[PDB]
RNA sequence: AAUAGAAUAGGACGUUUGGUUCUAUUUUGUUGGUUUCUAGGACCAUCGUAAUGAUUAAUAGGGACGGUCGGGGGCAUCAGU
RNA sequence: CCGGUUGGCCGGUCGGAUUUCCAACGGGGCCUUUCCUUCUGGCUAACCUUGAGUCCUUGUGGCU
C-alpha cells in the first residue's frame, strides 16, 4: 500500500510465483527459487548473473511444475520445441 | 495442463472426441453417390439411411438400416458427397 | 394479397424475358 | 441504353459503369440473354490503404438471385475493364429502427431487417464465392472489438487479392474492424 | 435445469482459477456475460476473452491471468435504492479500497463506483473481486 | 432432463454450420417443394416427409434449400392435419396400450406406464392449447381418444 | 424480467377511386321551417407500394424412424430333480 | 459540436476572483439508412415576389 505523504509503509512486497501469480508467502515451505545461469557464447557461464524464476507449493504440490516452468522457459526465449502451446 | 489452446485445438484430437463436444458442433455423417450397375444412374444416399432406399427404376434396395450406417449393395459402387 | 400477385406477375415478366431472349442466345 | 439501367439517381460514376454494361453484353449472346431484367440501384466508391480504391455496387433484393449465377463473370470483366479499382457486390437492405418506450403504430418490425441480421448479411455477401465457416469475436483488452472471420479452400484465388479492400469497405459501411484468416 | 446462465459462467469461471489453470470454456453467452466480463476486463481482472460463434448460443474463451480472488453472483437480483449501495459496499467487498458491486442500470450495466458518480441504481448482478 | 424416467442420455442430431444450399446439391426449390406435396398426398406424417427426402433425395434440412419449415409449407398447401403429430401418437400409444389393459387386468407396470402417457398428453394437450393451433373447447376422454383413432 | 404487435391475412401508409350515412360552423337583411352544395367522421368495395410479412434449432425437453438390449411386466405353455 | 464541476499549471488582486493550457468527469443535441407523426385555425423569426425609406466603401451590404 502506500500513505498520504509519499512514503512506503510496508514490510515486505511479497514473492510472486511465476506460474500462476499467486503469492509465495512466509510460511510457505514447498515453495521454490529457481536459479538458471545464462551462456556465453563458447559454451561457460558467467557465474554472476541469471534468468530467475519463482514457483508456489500449490501448484508443486500438483506436479505441473515441470509443464508450466517448460512454458516459462520456452516463452523466456531458453527452450524451443519442448512445451506445446496447443495440445 | 495449466495453458493449452481452447480456441486452436489439433485437428488430429479434434474430430477424435464426440460429435457434440466439439467446439462448434458438426455432424459425422456424409453422403453417398451409389452406382448400381443396372441402371447406371446417380442416387445421392445419406451415409445413415434408416429406411430401405431402393432405385427408382429396379427394385434394387441400395442400403439396409442397420443401427449406425446403412450397409450398401454388394458389387455396388459409391463415391463421398 | 395483390402484392403478391404483382411479385408474381414480375417474376413471369423476367422468366418471360428470359425465355424470349433465350432463342436469341441458342441462335448464335 | 446507359439510361435504361440505372434506378433515377444520374451521377457521372453511375454512368460510366452503366456504359460499361452496355458494352460488355455485346460480345456475348447468353449474357444479353440473362442481363436484361437484371437492374442496379446506385454505385458508390470506397478508397483502400493499398493505394486503389474499391467500386461497390448496390443490388436490389430480389435480384440476388439473378445475379447469383453471372457475379464471377461480370466482376472479372469489370475488374478488367476498370484498373486501379476493386469490384464488389452488395445488396442494398433497409434497417429498421428498434421502437422505444414511445415509438406508436410500427408494425411487428421483421429480424431479416434487424441490424446484426443485416449487418452479418452484408458479410456474406462480400466474400461471393467461398463461404464463411466460422466467426470469432476478439475482445481487446483496452474493449475493442475485432471479428474474425473464416473461409473455405476452394476458391481462395479470386478473393485473396481482395482481402483489405474487403476489410477497408467493411469498416467503412458498419464501423467495425474485421480480420480475414483462412484455415489450414 | 439451467436457472441462470452468468451463474454458472461465474462458478466456471471461479473453480477454474481455484484451480489454477488460464483458460476456461464458458458456455452459453449472453448480452449479461459479455458485458460483465468486459466490465471485468476495464478493471483488468482478466486478460484476453474470446467468444466463439455456432450458431446456437455462443460458447465463450476467457484467459484470465490470476487476478481474481473471487468473483460470483447474486443470484435473486434484488433491487437496490442509492442509500442501499454502502450496504451491499460492505458485505461482500473485502474493505472499502477496492472490490466491486455490479448493477443492472436503466443506463446500462456498470459497477458500484460508477453507480455512485452516475448517480443511478438498479438491480443488483454480482460481484468481482 | 428425460423426464418420466431416470436416464441422462442425449443423442441427436446435430446440425451443420452452414446456413446456405450445400455446393454439391443440384435440385430447384420448386422441385423438392412440389416433391413434399406428392409424398403429402399419400398422407404421410411430416417427419416422414423429412426421413425419405433425406435418405433418398439427399436434401440436407427443409429449412435450407426453401426459407420454410416443413409445416409451413404444408399449410401452404393446406394439408396439415386438424391435431398436431407427436400428440395424435401420444393418442395412438394410450389407447394401444389401454387396448393390452382392457385384455389383461393384473399388468400393474403397464396400468404405471398409461398414468406417465397420460401425464404427457395432458401436458402436451395444455401446450398446444395454449398456442391455440388446437381448439381451447378440446379435452381428453379415453373413448374420444379411441374415437379420433378409429 | 414479463406482456403484445402483418399467417386461413379478416394486415399496414397513401395528397387512388365508388357509393351509404349523419353533422352544420357559417352565409342568402335577422329568426323559423325547408333543400342544395361544401367541409368532417364512420362503413363497403377496388387501386398504388411496400426486400410484403414466420428468431436461433439449447451436450433443454417431447415425438416419429432404425438396428439392438434386458433374471422389466402380463397371459398361455414347457422342463427338472 | 455545445457549455458545465472538480483537480492542477498559472495569480489578475486588494483569503477568494476568471480566460488561456492540461487531463479528467458526467450532461445535452446532431450526422452516420435510423424518433414522436399529424390536420386546421391564431403568434414571432428567416428566404423570396413587389416597389419604398435610415446608415455607411459607387451596394439584392445592415436596419425597417
Ligand atoms: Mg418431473
Ligand atoms: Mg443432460
Ligand atoms: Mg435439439
Ligand atoms: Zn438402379
Amino acid at each position: 500500500m502506500e500513505n498520504d505523504k509519499g512514503q512506503l509503509v510496508e514490510l515486505y512486497v511479497p514473492r510472486k510465483c511465476s506460474a500462476t501469480n499467486r503469492i509465495i508467502k512466509a510460511d510457505d515451505h514447498a515453495s521454490v527459487q529457481i536459479n538458471v545461469a545464462k551462456v556465453d557464447e563458447e559454451g561457460r557461464a558467467i557465474p554472476g548473473e541469471y534468468v530467475t524464476y519463482a514457483l508456489s507449493g500449490y501448484v508443486r504440490s500438483r506436479g505441473e511444475s515441470d509443464d508450466s516452468l517448460n512454458r516459462l522457459a520456452q516463452n523466456d526465449g531458453l527452450l524451443k520445441n519442448v512445451w506445446s502451446y496447443s495440445r | 495442463v495449466l495453458v493449452q489452446d481452447l480456441l486452436h485445438p489439433t485437428a488430429a484430437s479434434e474430430a477424435r472426441k464426440h460429435k457434440l463436444k466439439t467446439l462448434v458442433q458438426g455432424p459425422r455423417s456424409y453422403f453417398l453417390d451409389v452406382k448400381c450397375p443396372g441402371c447406371l444412374n446417380i442416387t445421392t444416399v445419406f451415409s445413415h439411411a434408416q429406411t430401405a432406399v431402393t432405385c427408382e427404376s429396379c427394385s434394387t434396395i441400395l442400403c439396409t438400416p442397420t443401427g449406425g450406417k446403412a450397409k450398401l449393395s454388394e458389387g455396388t459402387s459409391f463415391r463421398r458427397k | 394479397n395483390r402484392q403478391k400477385e404483382r411479385l408474381a406477375k414480375r417474376d413471369a415478366a423476367i422468366a418471360k424475358m428470359k425465355e424470349e431472349a433465350a432463342l436469341e442466345a441458342s441462335k448464335q | 441504353p446507359q439510361a435504361k439501367i440505372l434506378s433515377q439517381a444520374p451521377t457521372e460514376l453511375e454512368l460510366q459503369v452503366a456504359q460499361a454494361f452496355v458494352e460488355l453484353e455485346n460480345s456475348s449472346p447468353e449474357l444479353k440473354a440473362e442481363l436484361r431484367p437484371l437492374q442496379f440501384k446506385s454505385i458508390r466508391e470506397i478508397d483502400v490503404a493499398g493505394g486503389k480504391k474499391a467500386l461497390a455496387i448496390f443490388v436490389p433484393v430480389p435480384s440476388l438471385a439473378g445475379f447469383h449465377k453471372v457475379q464471377t463473370k461480370l466482376t472479372r470483366e469489370l475488374e478488367k475493364k476498370f484498373q486501379d479499382r476493386h469490384v464488389i457486390f452488395l445488396a442494398e437492405r433497409r434497417i429498421l429502427p428498434k421502437p422505444s418506450r414511445t415509438s406508436r403504430q410500427v408494425q411487428k418490425r421483421p429480424r431479416s431487417r434487424t441490424l446484426t441480421a443485416v449487418h452479418d448479411k452484408i458479410l456474406e455477401d462480400l466474400v461471393f464465392p467461398t463461404e464463411i465457416v466460422g466467426k470469432r469475436v476478439r475482445y481487446l483488452v483496452g474493449g475493442n472489438k475485432i471479428q474474425k472471420v473464416l473461409l473455405d479452400s476452394k476458391d481462395v484465388q479470386q478473393i485473396d487479392y481482395k482481402l483489405e479492400s474487403f476489410q477497408a469497405v467493411y469498416n467503412k459501411l458498419t464501423g467495425k474492424q474485421i480480420v480475414f484468416e483462412i484455415p489450414s | 435445469t439451467r436457472s441462470s446462465v452468468l451463474a454458472d459462467a461465474l462458478n466456471a469461471i471461479n473453480n477454474a482459477e481455484k484451480t489454477g489453470k488460464r483458460q476456461v470454456l464458458i458456455r452459453p453467452s449472453s448480452k449479461v456475460i459479455i458485458k460483465f466480463l468486459q466490465v471485468m476486463q476495464k478493471h483488468g481482472y482478466i486478460g484476453e476473452f474470446e467468444y466463439i460463434d455456432d450458431h446456437r448460443s455462443g460458447k465463450i474463451v476467457v484467459q484470465l491471468n490470476g487476478r481474481l480472488n473471487k468473483c460470483g453472483v447474486i443470484s435473486p437480483r434484488f433491487n437496490v435504492k442509492i442509500g442501499d449501495i454502502e450496504k451491499w459496499t460492505a458485505n461482500l467487498l473485502p474493505a472499502r479500497q477496492f472490490g466491486y458491486v455490479i448493477l443492472t442500470t436503466s443506463a446500462g450495466i456498470m459497477d458500484h463506483e460508477e453507480a455512485r458518480r452516475k448517480h443511478v441504481s438498479g438491480k443488483i448482478l454480482g460481484f468481482v473481486y | 432432463g428425460r423426464m418420466h424416467s431416470a436416464g441422462k442420455g442425449i443423442s441427436s442430431s446435430a446440425i451443420p454450420y452452414s446456413r446456405n444450399a450445400p455446393a454439391w446439391f443440384k435440385l430447384s426449390s420448386e422441385s423438392v417443394i412440389e416433391q413434399i406435396v406428392k409424398y403429402a398426398r399419400k398422407g404421410l406424417t411430416p417427419s416422414q416427409i423429412g426421413v425419405l427426402l433425406r435418405d433418398a433425395h439427399g436434401v440436407t434440412q427443409a429449412r435450407v434449400i426453401t426459407g420454410n419449415k416443413i409445416m409451413r409449407i404444408l399449410k401452404s398447401n393446406g394439408l396439415a392435419p386438424e391435431i398436431p403429430e407427436d400428440l395424435y401418437y401420444l393418442i395412438k400409444k394410450a389407447v394401444s396400450v389401454r387396448k393390452h389393459l382392457e385384455r389383461n387386468r393384473k399388468d400393474k407396470d403397464a396400468k404405471f406406464r398409461l398414468i406417465l402417457i397420460e401425464s404427457r398428453i395432458h401436458r402436451l394437450a395444455r401446450y398446444y392449447r395454449t398456442v391455440a393451433v388446437l381448439p381451447p373447447n378440446w379435452k381428453y376422454e379415453s373413448a374420444t381418444a379411441s374415437a379420433l383413432v378409429n
